[PDB]
């Protein structure tokens, strides 16, 4: 049965690039404090490049058809095309619009496509419009469907610009296909399970420490290591990690036991990583990859391997629960545990050890979204202010 | 009405103001009589 | 009528011209004044 898109349900658009004749999909990206400017983020690397999706993710709010949108200016359902929809940016919390102040990216007639957070006017509202013939008017919309969007306000399509040596979204007169991909579906979540793209703490066996980067003594060599601390660390910022999949399709599905994500520090913005010393560190996401980033959540501390299991799409099956489940976690390609290192604030250094200790069961804590809306707002402040102070200094 | 609106705001896009004013701003050449007296006219259909 | 032409007149910018197709657009005062320059010329605004 194939799935089909409905409100409330969590999608990135992405959309194809053929820069020096070569195909690079592209999803829609924009960061709510700061520029509300959109920008295209690179998924076709996934392998080379962690691409970030927390500020790629859009959702359904609200649907309506031509008609019933024009009265209501003049004034959990499925989708049907040519029906105005609503797009609500989950990071921000602000909607998609189109900003009628161009940038002038050399099309004079384009307007520029941002991030609003007033829902009034139909700068917000989106019309959907099938890619071809094979999808016609009021056919309810497929997962895997292309879809053609045109701004209400400025008759524009949701356009990519080639124009610049880097690529823009923009309102345009010119038409581009978008295709969505589900991220992930509310209804379907089991509560108080881990989810894709959760931010959750590493709550250690012991329910006194919890996995942490040192503190901001401003030194980026002593953020980059990794130890377990206690105290104040559980409720501060510098203890978040968001669980990020392999999978940019489907990303908000159930966790799998045995299946490989990326570990990343929210406030840090780096990766978890294992180098060629079984060292725990943070490295950049540009040079964060595969092999040394996976890690994954094993039921019992034995080293029995289940093989590879089969990707399954849709909301999953919950089995990793908040709170109870003991996990152990694994570094998929060299196949250590993870461990205490044990230099005994604790400050008990992480090392990644081959058969691990008795003493290795992580439980998971669902951080609030408050706090980690907070540690990311920190992080972009952090980066802005720290150019800022550079430019200055120059 | 809202299509009124909308559909003055997209021709205001599509044409500025200054490229009108401009363009008004051009001015006429003016017909000449010449030293004889008679008026060296050029054709009007070939310029502005 | 007017509401349906300029939706098939936008759908397709190609019809304004060069100087507003939107891309490497001069402007119409721009364009304008190149024609200004090539009904002066004899060669561009004639066969010859």
């Amino acid at each position: 049965e194939i799935q089909f898109l409905r409100t409330d349900d969590e999608v990135v658009l992405q959309c194809t690039a053929t820069i020096h004749k070569e195909q690079q999909k592209l999803c829609l990206a924009a960061e709510g404090f700061g520029n509300r400017l959109c920008f295209l983020e690179s998924t076709s690397n996934s392998k080379n490049v962690p691409p970030d999706l927390s500020i790629c993710t859009f959702v359904l709010e609200q649907s309506l058809s031509v008609r019933a949108l024009q009265e209501m200016l003049a004034n959990h359902r499925t989708l049907l095309y040519g029906h105005a929809i609503l797009l609500r940016h989950s990071y921000s919390g602000m909607y998609l619009c189109c900003l009628s102040t161009s940038r002038s990216s050399t099309d004079k007639l384009a307007f520029d496509v941002g991030l609003q957070e007033d829902t009034t006017g139909e700068a917000c509202w989106w019309t959907i419009h099938p890619a071809s013939k094979q999808r016609s008017e009021g056919e309810k919309v497929r997962v895997g469907d292309d879809l053609i969007l045109v701004s209400v306000s400025s008759e524009r399509y949701l356009h990519l610009s080639y124009g610049n040596g880097s690529l823009h979204v923009d309102a345009a007169f010119q038409q581009t296909l978008w295709s969505v991909a589900p991220i992930s579906s509310g209804s379907e979540a089991a509560q108080g399970y881990l989810i894709g793209g959760d931010v959750l703490r590493l709550l250690h066996g012991h329910m006194d420490e919890c996995l942490t980067v040192p503190s901001g003594e401003h030194g980026e060599e002593q953020r980059r290591t990794v130890h377990y601390e206690g105290g104040a660390v559980s409720v501060h910022a510098r203890s978040l990690w968001r669980l990020e999949t392999l999978r940019v399709a489907w990303s908000g599905s159930h966790i799998r036991w045995g299946q490989p994500f990326r570990l990343r520090h929210v406030t840090t913005g780096k990766y978890l990583s294992l180098m060629e010393d079984k060292n725990l560190l943070l490295m950049d996401k540009e040079k964060a990859d595969v092999k040394s980033t996976a890690f994954t959540f094993r039921s019992s501390k034995e080293k029995l391997d289940v093989g590879v299991r089969k990707e399954v799409d849709g909301m999953g099956t919950s089995e990793i629960k908040y709170g109870d489940s003991v996990c152990y976690i694994q570094h998929v390609d060299t196949g250590l545990w993870l461990t205490y290192q044990s230099v005994d604030s604790i400050q008990r250094k992480a090392i990644m050890h081959h058969e691990g200790h008795m003493d290795d069961g992580i439980s998971l804590s669902r951080s609030q979204h408050e706090e980690s809306r907070t540690a990311r707002v920190i992080r972009s402040t952090v980066f802005l202010f720290n150019r800022f102070i550079r430019g200055l200094d120059a | 009405k809202g299509e009124a609106i909308r559909i003055r705001s997209i021709l205001r896009s599509l044409i500025p103001l200054g490229d009108l004013v401009g363009v008004i701003s051009i001015a006429f050449q003016m017909p000449t009589i010449a030293k004889d007296g008679n008026v060296v006219e050029p054709d009007m259909s070939a310029g502005f | 009528n007017a509401n349906v032409v300029v939706r098939l007149l936008i759908r397709r910018p190609e019809c304004f011209g060069p100087a507003l197709r939107g891309e490497g657009g001069n402007g119409l005062l721009a364009a304008m004044e190149e024609a200004i320059k090539i009904a002066e010329d004899p060669s561009r605004d004639g066969p010859s």
